[PDB]
């Protein structure tokens, strides 16, 4: 069962998930490379080695890896 | 062909190395292998097909990515070959790795984008070409993300796991492969790549030189599993889907398996084992 959607300004961008592989997560509109690992942890492309529990974790973990910088689109 | 500990080479050596690294990106070669990496990175997961990571090929099939990379420079200059960068050993930002003749240091606060060295941004010779994040230059946060290195305590349990991998062979395994990889128990690999920050925490990690340093380490520990384990080897060993077997070709080669990738001699030696 996949995880609820979310929608909220985490440090002044937009973050939103949703279930769909199997869940979406975009950042200011551009989309974000998510993935769940077996044990029901999250990574995104830009912090693919350090899971964190929910796909909102890892928009968050986005947002602060980019400090600010556009998302490209993958 | 000698690998030998980034710590010991001559003043020459790392001369050769950065400057073969910086043509393979002047020639438009490297960033055809964080291309690469990435494709495997998204692609590869843990309820499917996965080959490069999160199942027993991660090994065999970094081995081979890392041949190629060496073999790429070393046809720019046939006497350098891949070092290694045993983190357990070389634990600071003070290490020599990162001295500006070599990789060049830590990342800036504000914006994490590493000032010295032959790669740092300033010097025109290293864009950020293939990339999400959308900043284009080399970035770093050395003990930013995770406080330490593993240690050689730590790295010393994971040697002593006797089975190769284990079913479901991904990311939820028991066995050697996934501890070194690091999705379970102490963690080495994955630890790595989040220490050093920037690049090297993103899928498009082989931004960063150190990136073939690190898994040349991690290259040294699967040589030095084997030689305690010689009763144990490569699993599985036929008829899994969606995870190579051992006589099975890999991608994106296509052309070898984990079978002709086990024995690191055919290839190179390191400087000890
Ligand atoms: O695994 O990079
Ligand atoms: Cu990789
Ligand atoms: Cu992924
Ligand atoms: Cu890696
Ligand atoms: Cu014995």
């Amino acid at each position: 069962a996949a995880p609820e959607s979310f929608d909220e300004v985490y440090k002044g961008r937009r973050i939103q998930g949703r279930p769909a592989g199997g869940y979406e997560v975009f950042v200011d509109g551009v989309q974000l490379h998510v993935m769940r690992n077996a044990d029901g942890s999250w990574i995104s492309v830009v912090s693919h080695y350090d899971p964190v529990p929910t796909p909102r974790a890892a928009a968050r973990a986005a947002v602060d890896e980019l400090q600010g910088a556009p998302l490209l689109p993958f | 062909t000698v690998r030998k500990n980034q710590a010991t080479l001559t003043a020459d050596e790392k001369r050769r190395f950065v400057a073969a690294v910086l043509e393979l990106k002047r020639s438009g070669r490297y960033d055809e292998f964080v291309r690469t990496h990435n494709e495997f990175i998204m692609s590869d997961t843990d309820s499917g097909e996965r080959t490069g990571h999160r199942s027993p090929s991660f090994l065999p099939w970094h081995r081979r990515f890392l041949l190629d990379f060496e073999q790429a420079l070393q046809s720019v200059d046939s006497s350098v070959t891949l070092p290694y960068w045993d983190w357990s050993a070389d634990r600071t930002v003070r290490a020599s790795l990162w001295a500006p003749d070599f990789l060049g240091g830590t990342g800036r606060s504000t914006d994490g984008r590493v000032m010295d060295g032959p790669f740092a941004a300033s010097t025109g010779n290293w864009p950020i070409n293939v990339r999400v994040d959308s900043r284009t230059y080399l970035r770093r946060s050395l003990g930013g993300s995770v406080a330490e290195l593993p240690t050689r305590a730590e790295v010393e349990s994971v040697l002593a796991i006797s089975a190769y991998d284990l079913p479901p062979y991904n990311s939820a395994s028991e066995g050697f492969r996934n501890h070194l990889e690091g999705w379970r128990g102490v963690n080495l690999h994955n630890r790595v790549h989040v220490w050093v920050g920037g690049q090297m925490a993103t899928g498009v990690s082989p931004n960063d030189p150190v990136f073939w340093l690190h898994h040349a380490y991690v290259d040294k520990l699967w040589a030095e599993w084997q030689r305690r384990h010689p009763d144990s080897a490569y699993v599985p060993t036929g008829g899994t889907p969606d995870v190579v077997d051992l006589n099975e070709t890999m991608k994106p080669w296509n052309t070898v398996r984990p079978a002709d990738l086990l024995d690191h001699t055919a290839y190179y030696t390191f400087d000890a084992l």
